[PDB]
């Protein structure tokens, strides 16, 4: 009843008794419990009720991006003084990578993207560490990869009015949280310093923070516009969480060696083979990748690295938006006939794609260890699952020990 | 667990444990049958 606030309408009907079995069904320990027939409004009334007996944060998944911000929305007004996070990938818009053999067609990755994308994510990552009254509403994209969260954690950045920090060590820091200089432009994710003053953009802020020093004492703190530069708030100190997902303990230098080392392997494999385009084609693609890297600490497509981000061992599942979540988070699965399926098959579509791009030189074997879960693996890092459906399929009725009835037509 | 094991749940009551994945645990009770838990919540206390 403390975690989270819901204001919404109260169930009529025997809506209370869906509420409290599903309560129940939680509370024992049910590992598959399903909510059958509800719909519309009724269904995200009781996935609040839920939510809020059981006092955990919450993960939503529903099949496309369209239907999770409908349910976001729907949330956002149930619990309205409760971080309810929207959860999208760049896949969830735009075609990724791919290569098709019959017609020799390269599809590249989409450049011009929209960067509310990285900023729903960024204000996702940040909601889940700072405050435990969160509900995370995404697409299937949830389970796709994502870097480690422990240094996620573990590189923040304080900042405190009236005291220092002098100024070149936080620009140093800022480095070191993926912050990219551009006095130009200033868009999240990015930093200027013209004189001293510091303009901070947040890669999760929709207003960037301005930073006054004197010598070395912060003067003044306040968060102003995108475009207008007006002073909306004045800050007597905050948090400053980093830029990427992809954050590592280990040194870059050292990063691009592993990474190298792997390129000139699979190009000794290529070569051995007389396959010299492929060779070729692979050196093109990830030296310059790399070079991207070193000198700007990121570069597009970084998550086909990810392997040498996390320290995962090959064929290991990566950190997910899972991994994120304290231990005892709750999952909804809504349109379980479609959401389940789509789980169950992420890994063979997606290993389909990409096993062609490292047969044919586009990519190092490494890539195919960013992927999304299997879906046994996504069994192992859940506790409980609800999955949600009018129509439930074949995996939630065999598998559930509770299926609760909610028919309001 | 490793398999055998008496527990007691607070809801199904006596149960004997089947098998454990990780945090799954499969426990067969006398009135419920067969149940697969969440050890974070199934409250189990050993017999």
């Amino acid at each position: 009843d403390m975690t989270f606030r819901y204001r919404g309408p109260s169930p009529k009907g025997d809506q209370p008794k869906a509420i409290a079995g599903l309560v129940e069904a939680l509370r024992d320990g049910e590992r598959f419990v399903t909510l059958l027939g509800a719909t519309g409004t009724g269904k995200t009334v009781t996935m609040a009720k839920v939510i809020e007996a059981l006092g955990r944060p919450a993960l939503v998944l529903a099949p496309n991006k369209i239907l999770a911000a409908q349910l976001a929305a729907e949330f956002r007004e149930l619990f309205p003084e409760n971080a309810v996070e929207y959860f999208i990938s760049y896949y969830d818009y735009y075609q990724p990578e791919a290569y098709v053999p019959g017609k020799d067609l390269y599809i590249e990755k989409d450049a011009s993207i929209n960067p509310e994308i990285e900023r729903l994510r960024h204000s996702t990552t940040r909601s889940l560490l700072t405050r435990r009254d969160v509900i995370v509403v995404a697409s299937v994209s949830a389970i796709y990869g994502l870097g480690d969260p422990r240094e996620y954690r573990a590189r923040n950045l304080v900042v405190e009015r009236g005291k220092p920090y002098p100024r070149e060590v936080l620009l140093e820091r800022l480095l070191e949280l993926g912050y990219q200089r551009n006095d130009i432009d200033l868009s999240p994710g990015r930093f200027r310093a013209k004189g001293e003053v510091l303009e901070i953009f947040p890669a999760y802020e929709t207003e960037p923070i301005r930073v006054e020093l004197f010598g070395d004492e912060v003067e003044r703190i306040s968060q102003v516009h995108p475009v207008t530069g007006e002073r909306l708030r004045e800050l007597p100190g905050f948090v400053l969480f980093p830029a990427t997902h992809y954050l590592s303990p280990e040194g870059l230098e050292e990063i691009l060696k592993e990474i190298e080392k792997e390129l000139w392997e699979r190009v000794r494999y290529f070569e051995e083979r007389g396959e010299v385009l492929y060779a070729q084609r692979l050196k093109e693609r990830t030296l310059y990748d790399l070079e991207m890297l070193r000198v700007m600490g990121t570069c597009p497509g970084v998550e086909n690295y990810a392997r040498y981000f996390t320290g995962k061992a090959p064929g290991e599942p990566p950190y997910t938006l899972l991994d994120y979540f304290p231990e005892d988070f709750l999952v909804f699965l809504d349109e379980s006939h479609v959401t389940v399926p789509q789980l169950q098959g992420m890994y063979r579509g997606d290993y389909a794609r990409k096993k062609t791009l490292v047969d044919y030189g586009f990519r190092l074997p490494s890539a195919l260890d960013n992927r999304p879960l299997r879906f046994e693996e996504f069994l192992e890092r859940v506790s409980q699952v609800v999955f949600v459906s009018a129509t439930p399929g074949p995996f939630e009725l065999a598998h559930s020990g509770r299926v609760v009835e909610q028919i309001i037509r | 667990f490793r398999g055998g094991e008496r527990v007691v749940h607070p809801r199904f009551g006596p149960g004997t444990v089947v098998a454990a994945q990780g945090d799954e645990v499969t426990v067969h009770f006398e009135g419920f049958g067969l149940k697969r838990l969440s050890l974070k919540y199934a409250e189990l206390k050993p017999a």
